[PDB]
């Protein structure tokens, strides 16, 4: 019941700040303090420093003075950490995560904001059917699928029928080449379903698209 | 370092598994904490563990997690290791350093259980949407799925001959039982249109499989 939940990726431009927010439950927010943790691709986790969520008092490691604030909104059970004058070196994960329970200092875990400092600019996607010809063979399965193509920062969501056709599906992981990102899903119905009855990918880019494509025999 | 971790390891599933954190002569006798990183999830809290051996797991670490010590080695001990163990264990450990609270965290051991069984990849292969074509393009999709453990290597092959251009994932669902993963070949529509064939060849732990794809098709 203990749980700590993150805000979502950032994408930001060297010199710009970014301010994100961990929202915490399942205990009495003021009584344990909360600490930050960075980790950066490539290297191993490296604690900030922690706030006093009684006192609002911050303590900082020296790495992380100048340009960091930890902050609280304590009536909505919130920490916060804010960013300034954003560095390439700043591109991280960052973990919020309190501590104990016989001077334990990181018993809890939030599930880690992804910081990316870049100038790559926010690029939605070209989305594709993939159908086959006609329709299949009788007492077949057939396989449809959505081609997610070039977006730019992660993540894209798919569904398929808005959610109600959740049987066939895969979604499969993302794929970076070049300075942006892939991703196809797929779903297996059974022959007498499609054509007959209309599929439709429905995928939503939260920079800040959506696109929905009925897959039609090509 | 304060703390030396080998960055890898491995051991036979339903083995004894054992991990070690160093410390350095200045720390030799301190506590430490073992930590779980998984993707997707917030790091988990897996014990405190002292100079004589003595621990406490934290909330939700099964019982084949145990821990012992001998000098400045702190061993994190997982006695019939499973599928669902595979993470990096990072060992962390404070301290005061002028009347300040210091703490440092390992590199991180990345744990790998080999010798499980196997089930392998099924493929499903796309050839371009006649819309991504009209564009002048041509991404060839291969989905790979319904497989374990994790990892496989994939290469594509134009006319049975191997080629470069189409990239990959790493290659997860740590969930369900089974992972999966995709490769994208990105190809002009000339380059589609000029081929006999292309096929998609999956390596799983040294079994492969394949799939083509043939622009006479449509």
């Amino acid at each position: 019941q203990i749980q700590l939940v993150q805000s979502g990726p950032e994408l930001k431009k060297p010199g710009e700040t970014v301010k994100i927010s961990c929202k915490a439950s399942g205990y009495t927010f003021t009584t344990y303090g909360m600490s930050w943790v960075k980790q950066a691709p490539g290297k191993g986790f490296e604690w900030m420093g922690w706030i006093n969520t009684y006192s609002g008092v911050p303590t900082y490691v020296d790495d992380f003075k100048g340009r960091f604030a930890f902050s609280l909104e304590t009536s909505a059970s919130t920490a916060y950490l804010q960013i300034n004058n954003l560095k390439n070196e700043d591109t991280a994960v960052y973990f919020c995560a309190r501590g104990g329970n016989n001077f334990l200092w990181f018993a809890y875990w939030g599930q880690g904001t992804l910081v990316t400092v870049s100038a790559a600019k926010t690029t939605p996607p070209s989305v594709y059917p993939l159908a086959p010809g006609s329709a299949a063979q009788t007492n077949s399965m057939v396989t449809l699928g959505c081609l997610v193509k070039g977006y730019f920062p992660e993540p894209v969501t798919v569904t398929w029928n808005s959610g109600s056709l959740s049987s066939g599906v895969h979604t499969f992981p993302a794929v970076l080449q070049s300075d942006l990102y892939t991703l196809s899903s797929s779903v297996t119905v059974p022959s007498s379903t499609w054509p007959s009855q209309t599929v439709t990918c429905n995928v939503a880019h939260p920079a800040s698209s959506t696109k929905v494509d009925k897959k039609i025999v090509p | 370092l304060v703390l030396t971790q080998s960055s890898s390891a491995s051991f036979s599933l339903g083995a004894s598994a054992k991990l070690t954190c160093t410390l350095n002569s200045q720390h030799s006798t301190y506590t430490i904490e073992w930590y779980q990183q998984q993707p997707l999830k917030p790091p988990k809290y897996v014990m405190e563990l002292k100079k004589d051996g003595s621990h406490s797991t934290g909330d939700g670490i099964p019982d084949r997690f145990s821990g012992s010590s001998s000098g400045a080695d702190r061993y994190l001990l997982i006695s019939n290791i499973q599928p669902e163990d595979e993470a990096i264990y990072i060992c962390g450990v404070g301290d005061t350093i002028k009347e300040q609270f210091v703490y440092v965290f390992g590199g991180g051991t990345k744990v790998t259980v080999l010798g499980q069984p196997k089930s392998t990849p099924t493929l499903t292969v796309f050839p371009p949407s006649s819309e991504e074509l009209k564009e002048n393009k041509a991404t060839l999709v291969c989905l790979i799925s319904n497989f374990s453990p994790s990892g496989v290597t994939v290469a594509w092959k134009a006319n049975g001959t191997p080629i470069t251009q189409g990239v990959d994932t790493s290659n997860p669902t740590k969930k369900g039982n089974k992972f999966m993963a995709s490769s994208f070949l990105h190809l002009t529509s000339d380059q589609w249109r000029s081929h006999q064939s292309f096929t998609c060849q999956v390596t799983h732990e040294g079994d492969t499989v394949e799939k083509s794809l043939s622009p006479a098709l449509r």
